[PDB]
């Protein structure tokens, strides 16, 4: 019923420019919020960026602040993550997600679970 | 309805429209989720400058002002149409003379 279709990313040099998409079909996230996660090998899935859909306020983790940017389109039903100023540590499998709960604090969306998950797309950052 | 519609931190589940192309007629209902083009460049479903989503979520907190706290409103519309009357009061009828 609800499908989150991801695209973009891949292998490139350090500091490269990417913009990951996650097409949303069959549902709107107006009152809830959408978020991004990445999962590196041997680690837990970690928060990156979550946004309120209706309001457009953004919330970022300290590992991505000033380097990653989240944006959304409501009619296209797509969320973006502008991936600028990459580092080596950013290599992971990136997961787009959307929540079913309207949390008063956009900060609660960094830990509260999301009931829709995407397929996952690899992003790899290379050397010289 | 502050007690029911207000939760710790505020409820945002209820939306209201901010922009529309024209004045609504009486008893006219629009529920489209189109991007509103407040400018000259057509949005074509693309948000940005002069392309906002027409709806805005309410902020309903228990500590909000009384004028900001949520209210439940019902509007009863009365009509005398081309038919026998159907909705009648609790009045007791009597025999005819």
């Amino acid at each position: 019923q609800v499908q989150l279709v991801e695209s973009g990313g891949g292998l490139m040099q350090a500091g490269g420019s990417l913009r990951l998409s996650c097409a949303v079909s069959g549902r709107t996230f107006s009152t809830a919020a959408m978020g991004w996660f990445r999962q590196a090998p041997g680690k837990e899935r970690e928060f990156v960026a979550a946004i309120r859909w209706s309001g457009g306020s953004a919330y970022y983790a300290d590992s991505v602040k000033g380097r990653f940017t989240i944006s959304r389109d409501k009619a296209k039903n797509t969320v973006y993550l502008q991936m600028n100023s990459l580092k080596y540590e950013d290599t992971a499998v990136y997961y787009c997600a959307g929540s079913k709960i309207t949390r008063s604090l956009l900060s609660d969306y960094a830990t509260w679970p999301y009931d829709y998950w995407g397929q996952g797309t690899q992003v790899t950052v290379s050397s010289k | 309805s502050n007690n029911l519609d207000s939760k710790v931190g505020g409820n945002y589940n209820y939306l209201y429209r901010l922009f529309r192309k024209s004045n609504l007629k009486p008893f006219e209902r629009d529920i489209s989720t189109e991007i509103y083009q407040a400018g000259s460049t057509p949005c074509n479903g693309v948000e940005g400058f002069n392309c906002y989503f027409p709806l805005q979520s309410y902020g309903f907190q228990p500590t909000n002002g009384v004028g900001y706290q949520p209210y439940r409103v019902v509007v009863l519309s009365f009509e005398l149409l081309h038919a026998p009357a159907t909705v009648c009061g609790p009045k007791k009828s009597t025999n005819l003379v």
